[PDB]
RNA sequence: UUCAUCUAGACAGCCGGACGGUGGCCAUGGAAGUCGGAAUCCGCUAAGGAGUGUGUAACAACUCACCGGCCGAAUGAACUA
């Protein structure tokens, strides 16, 4: 059990984070596109999932 | 350590206050079936070399490589003490040696069976905590499990070797940690134990807590530190033991205690359980962990060390283990929480007596229960019944609560059905032998007095799972002993040779003696089914059963699940079906019963045998129904007494009472296998409109009556827009508050409904109930185990059938793609006949 | 429509001769509802500019409202903190204390330890309810809260650090007055 | 000092009531004197200190109207809706809403009652939404 | 290209509030803003939807609209090639 304050700390920098919906990448929570140019720098951002 | 005798072990069980009835309690891999291991070498057994991980409670050679314990087998001890420990107990004592009866326990949630079997005859309880997983969810419900009997408990908190190796700990947090557990421990007593003795608690300085680690050999308690070092301090115990649990502390260089933190006016000074009871321990961690050798001796010596012609050529980490298990060893910090502050057997029949008696808690016999009399008429009860070690006949294995039993002696058996009246479960034969057990092998005795567990084989010929056998006439039963587990996974078992059949159904018996609840039964679908508690514990039930019960090879399914064909229109035509002799015709039409009342028959109220008058004035009035077409009914089906009837609706006509004979023998036939798949059918009435018989007599025989009537019902029955009931269990489970969530997110993927969602008071504790479609029931115990944590206790029966919005004659639809298969199986054909044969359209 | 409004804060000009400057760094809306019961921001900094008299605008910034009342002007100064906010954080919020417990029973039942075992205190249980005993302070002057923390303090155990409902200056009729 | 929810005659209870060292049998059963032109949701309340029952009944504004309808009704025998909306009878729901505690920071008699009115989600209630600059109470 | 907000203080950022009837009525085993249906009304208001999210078994407690703070000068959105 990771001591609440810090299960919140490191849940910031794996958990809490958006993905690109044809590029994979893993982006900024808040950021609006993606910032690889395979896909173009697509707009189609989803947040990243989280657990349980 | 040394192993004493046969009947010197008889002897004390005389001596009832130095008696200990009491189990091990914990979570799966929490170290106990090797605590024990510590304590039989302290009554010879086992070599005190290298027999440390053959643990012998784990008497089965499944047991003993998965390393689990799976069935509760016990053991009992002869144990030596000195008079400076055996003041200290308030509870009358006599003598300085003292007899343990325990029982070594499986501890996973399939085996909760074998738990509530072994604490129904003891009265302490031993509940071992792993350091690092600390107390995890099945230590909370074998907790449970115990004060519902009302047990004594006391902890030892265990594996810290764990704590200080894998864990880096310092010395105040690994304090802390045993803080942080002896908390969360009492909650649980502060809710669910009997509020009969609130002496129940649990606290470290009371010496009601041990620490150590079983397998590498040693354990404490302050109390075994208290005397141990006020020896040369020359103070005292009391005032002193309390000083090293909690907030209280010394302060050197100021030579005098403290209250609070006390911060000793910067860098605060430590508890009294940090640098007086564990800086000896840590520095041995620390100064052999890390090779300080020529630190090693001196700082051995300093602390009382000795050596052997092999361990001093040992160090660190294997020295650890060898050296802490000679510095505290284990019974002593055991044996001492065990003979000081677990109930003897007198001190706890008298307060579990009058809630452990099914009949009046005053009986005369229940009075001596309380007084732990052993010349009363015999009491015992059997909760288990354990392997022979030869083909399959179990000695039983309970504890006796009054009089004596003396090998050879006949005695009066009661099952769990008797009452003291009349013909019940009571079998009069004697007992051939009574033996007390150990790690299987067990030591005939002639006699054994009341207050102790003991074997018997004689017997189960005559018992079932569990049973109370007696020497009075009227000595009630005692009380039923229900587990938190219920049948509730199960498969269907067939033999894979067709002749080993017969040694499949003595198995299945014999499988049931084994498990106090497994269950093995035939169904209306007519399969061996044999269920168990989870998804693991029907395996092992099956591994009993291939090899040892029935011995012969078997292969598991998928249980068939039974449906039964209905009705709910009335019927889209009228019908007609004509004769092989097609001088004869029947006229009806067929319509659904009001499910209230095709209850009122499965609930016997309406019986052919029964006469009419009577059977039409009830159907008349509150069923919707008519009171002259409840007269002239004609039979019932299938099996003459089944929900499905006849009755006359036609005019002046032929010579209806010669073919009354040939009409309901095909109802018959077409009730017990109709349409859609030949199975049993329920809630459909069908009324004869008109009939034309022909004369003579022979063209009107059986033969021409039946294959129109069962012809010329299958034709009246999909007119009525064919539907098929699904049986539907009523589930109850028992969760807390924490995951109840992971029980309503199985019950709708599983296609439920709950009726009632309540709480026990106090407790978190609520139990939910909800109607369970058995079609999408399967697996579903072991995933809601999954969806709960282990955290739900589910218990199945049958409440009822329904029918089905989804539409069974088609096959695409999700109640017609089940009995799309239904045939297939069965060995049917594609399609089911349509109304076009059976109905002669003339 | 925003003609409306341009107008309705505009719309109450002068009306009275003495008055009181406020503060509301944390009050509710349901703490407001309140003083409203008792009868007895930019957009309004360039209203005086406009309808001009007083010099009395270097005080205002923050968030900041206002009231009337000519009645006895200490008699109102006590109606001000008869609301006493002692609001208990949000779900965790900043350390404005210093922290500390003391042993008492409680009257909670056993079951709420969960909290208490996340921040190293020792607690028994007693006469049914969690007692606590060696008392101990969560961490220092001004450090974490953390929801374990807060969530005990702000609904179990009712202690918490009040965000009071202030009052600045005033204006008697002519000139003003700092404090009482 | 606790609160409770919507009960018509009868009523669970112990799961906080059994803890609290009160035999819930006497309360339950006490509950329905406070609960009986009469049933329907409402709300209640009981404030007690180490003895027996004592509960009283709430002002809940919801069931004011209700009881203000045609109180006509059986349970589970009308099984379609609560449609159960009567006659606006205006001066009863002044009379009502002015018993509200006088709550809601009460400007006018009638600033209480515009929110009682407005709750045409209750029922027809002859009309909804009553005149806005009307006389007073 | 088209339409908007801003010194009567906009945009971003940071900060305080985010009410009362009230758990609104329909239903629900349980649904209190947050499974859903319909009434989407009102009161106190600088403002708060019979409630935009997370969450609960239901509440909770976190959240947003919406209302102020701080900063003081330009910003926003849909489009076309
Ligand atoms: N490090 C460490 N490991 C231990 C200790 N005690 C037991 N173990 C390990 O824990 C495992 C499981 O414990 P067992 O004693 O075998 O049986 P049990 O867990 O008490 O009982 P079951 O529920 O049937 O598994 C064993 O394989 C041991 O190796 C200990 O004190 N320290
Ligand atoms: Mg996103
Ligand atoms: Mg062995
Ligand atoms: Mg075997
Ligand atoms: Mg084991
Ligand atoms: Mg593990
Ligand atoms: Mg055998
Ligand atoms: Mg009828
Ligand atoms: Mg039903
Ligand atoms: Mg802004
Ligand atoms: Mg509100
Ligand atoms: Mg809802
Ligand atoms: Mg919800
Ligand atoms: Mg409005
Ligand atoms: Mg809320
Ligand atoms: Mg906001
Ligand atoms: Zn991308």
């Amino acid at each position: 059990i990771i001591e609440p304050s810090l299960k919140a700390l490191a849940s910031k920098y794996n958990c809490d984070k958006s993905v690109c919906r044809k590029c994979y990448a893993r982006l900024p929570p808040r950021a609006t596109n993606c910032r690889k140019r395979k896909c173009g720098h697509t707009n189609q951002l989803r947040p990243k999932k989280k657990l349980k | 350590m040394v192993a004493f005798t046969v009947d010197q072990m008889r002897s004390l069980m005389d001596k009832v206050t130095n008696v200990r009835n009491m189990s091990v309690i914990a979570h799966v891999d929490h170290g106990k079936s090797t605590l024990t291991d510590s304590l039989v070498q302290r009554a010879g057994i086992i070599s005190a070399a290298k027999a440390g991980e053959a643990r012998f409670t784990d008497t089965r050679k499944d047991e003993q490589e998965r390393g689990i314990t799976i069935k509760s087998t016990a053991i009992s001890l002869y144990s030596e003490m000195s008079d400076e420990d055996v003041k200290e107990i308030k509870q009358k004592t006599d003598g300085n040696s003292f007899l343990i009866n325990l029982i070594d326990s499986p501890g996973h949630v399939d085996f909760s069976s074998e738990v509530t079997a072994a604490l129904r005859v003891t009265d302490g309880a031993l509940v071992v905590v792993d350091t690092i997983e600390g107390v995890c969810v099945q230590t909370e419900t074998v907790l449970r499990q115990a004060l519902g009997e009302r047990i004594k408990p006391v902890v030892v908190i265990n594996k810290v070797d764990r704590a200080l190796l894998e864990l880096q700990v310092s010395k105040e947090d690994l304090y802390q940690t045993f803080a942080r557990t002896v908390e969360s421990v009492n909650v649980i007593v502060s809710t669910y134990a009997d509020e009969v003795l609130g002496d129940v608690q649990v606290y470290p300085a009371r010496g009601t807590v041990a620490f150590g680690s079983g397998l590498h050999g040693w354990a404490f308690t302050i109390r075994q530190f208290a005397t141990r070092y006020a020896k040369k301090f020359g103070v005292d115990k009391a005032k002193m033991m309390d000083r090293l649990w909690g907030d209280s502390f010394f302060n050197p260089k100021t030579k005098k205690w403290t209250n609070k933190d006390t911060d000793a006016e910067g860098k605060p000074l430590e508890r009294a359980f940090n640098m007086f009871i564990l800086d000896p321990i840590f520095r041995l961690f620390t100064a052999i962990m890390n090779f300080k050798k020529d630190e090693i001796p001196v700082l051995l010596e300093k602390l009382e060390i000795v050596l052997k012609g092999d361990e001093k050529d040992l160090e660190g980490k294997a020295l650890l283990k060898v050296v802490m298990r000679k510095f505290l060893p284990a019974a002593d910090a055991l044996l001492e929480m065990i003979v000081l502050h677990l109930p003897s057997p007198v001190t706890a029949q008298a307060y579990r007596a009058e809630q452990l008696y099914e009949g009046p808690a005053d009986d005369a016999n229940c009075i001596a229960i309380k007084n732990c009399d052993p010349k009363a008429d015999l009491m015992l009860y059997v909760s288990k019944m354990v392997p022979t070690s030869d083909k399959g006949r179990f000695y039983a294995f309970g504890r006796v609560f009054a009089g004596t039993v003396k090998s050879g002696q006949k005695v009066r058996i009661q099952g769990p059905n008797y009452v003291p009246g009349k013909k019940d479960d009571l079998f009069i034969k004697a007992i051939q032998r009574v033996v007390l057990m150990m790690g299987r092998f067990v030591e005939p005795i002639d006699d054994c007095p009341a207050g102790n567990i003991i074997g018997l084989v004689g017997i189960d010929q005559f018992l079932l799972k569990t049973g109370t056998l007696t020497t009075s006439e009227t000595a009630h039963n005692m009380k039923v002993m229900k587990f938190s587990v219920s049948p509730v996974v199960q498969v269907a078992v067939e033999v894979k040779n067709a002749n080993d059949l017969p040694k499949l159904v003595e198995g299945l018996k014999r499988l049931s003696k084994s498990d106090p609840c497994v269950l093995t039964y035939m169904s209306e679908s007519g399969e061996h089914i044999v269920a168990g508690t989870g998804e693991l514990h029907l395996e092992i039930c099956l591994q009993d059963l291939e090899h040892d019960h029935a011995g012969v090879p078997l292969k598991i399914s998928p249980p068939v699940v039974a449906y039964r064909e209905t009705v709910e229109s009335e019927s889209s035509q009228t019908a007609l079906s004509k004769s092989p002799n097609k001088h004869n015709r029947i006229y009806l039409k067929a319509e659904p019963i009001d499910e209230e009342v095709s209850l009122a028959i499965e609930n016997g109220i309406i019986n052919p045998r029964d006469d009419f008058k009577a059977r039409a004035r009830i159907m008349a009035d509150d069923y919707g129904w008519d009171v002259t077409d409840a007269r002239k009914i004609w039979c019932f089906g299938p099996d003459g007494n089944g929900p499905n009837l006849v009755i006359d609706q036609t005019k002046a006509v032929q010579y209806l009472h010669e073919i009354k004979d040939s009409v309901v023998a095909a109802f018959q036939w077409a009730t017990k296998e109709g349409p859609i798949f030949g199975e049993e059918m329920r809630s459909v009435r069908v009324n004869i409109l008109d009939v034309t018989l022909h004369a003579d007599a022979i063209h009107r025989g059986g033969g021409q009556i039946i294959p129109t009537m069962r012809r010329a019902t299958y034709a009246g029955f999909l007119l009525a827009d064919p539907k098929i009931q699904e049986p539907v269990f009523l589930v109850e489970i028992q969760c807390p508050e924490q995951a109840v969530g992971g029980i309503y997110s199985v019950l709708n993927k599983k296609r439920g409904q709950v009726v009632s969602e309540e709480q026990r008071p106090g407790t978190p504790l609520f139990t939910v109930k909800a109607y369970l479609p058995v079609n999408e029931s399967f697996g579903f115990t072991g995933e809601l185990r999954q969806a709960t944590g282990g955290q739900a206790f589910p218990q199945m029966v049958f409440d009822h059938w329904s029918t089905l919005g989804s539409d069974p004659l088609d096959p695409t639809s999700k109640a017609g793609e089940i009995v799309l298969a239904a045939r297939k199986r069965h060995g049917m054909k594609e399609e089911v006949p349509g109304w076009q044969e059976y109905y002669d359209k003339l | 429509k925003k003609a409306e409004y341009f107008a309705k804060l505009r719309e109450y000009l002068e009306e009275y001769k003495s008055l009181f400057v406020v503060g509301v760094d944390n009050v509710s809306s349901q703490q407001m509802h309140e003083v409203r019961k008792e009868l007895r921001n930019t957009m309004v900094r360039r209203a005086i500019r406009g309808f001009l008299f007083e010099k009395l605008l270097p005080f205002v910034k923050g968030n900041v409202g206002f009231v009337f009342t000519n009645e006895p002007l200490t008699e109102i100064k006590n109606v001000i903190v008869s609301n006493r906010v002692a609001a208990p954080a949000r779900a965790g919020a900043v350390a404005p204390e210093d922290i500390w417990v003391r042993a008492v029973n409680t009257g909670m039942e056993p079951g709420k330890t969960s909290f208490f075992q996340a921040l190293g205190v020792p607690t028994k249980i007693a006469r049914g309810t969690i007692e606590i005993v060696s008392d101990v302070k969560v961490v220092d002057a001004g450090n974490k809260v953390g929801q374990s923390e807060a969530s005990l303090l702000n609904l179990l155990n009712i202690s918490p650090f009040t965000f009071g409902l202030t009052v600045v200056q005033v204006y008697d009729n002519g000139q003003v007055f700092p404090s009482s | 000092l606790y609160l409770r929810a919507v009960g018509g005659e009868v009523g669970l209870a112990p799961k906080i009531g059994p803890l609290g060292l009160s035999p819930k049998k006497v309360g339950e059963d006490i509950a329905k004197a406070t609960k009986e032109k009469g049933i329907k949701v409402t709300v209640q309340l009981k404030i007690q200190n180490r003895q027996a029952a004592a509960s009283v009944v709430p002002s809940a504004s919801s069931l004011v109207i209700t009881a203000l309808k045609e109180p006509p009704r059986d349970r589970k025998k009308d099984k379609n809706v609560k449609h159960s909306g009567n006659i606006q009878l205006d001066e009863i729901i002044e009379i009502a809403r002015q018993m509200r505690d006088k709550s809601f920071g009460r400007t006018l008699a009638s600033v209480t009652k515009e929110i009682l009115g407005t709750a045409q989600s209750v029922g027809c209630r002859v009309d909804f939404k009553n005149p806005h600059d009307i006389i007073e109470g």
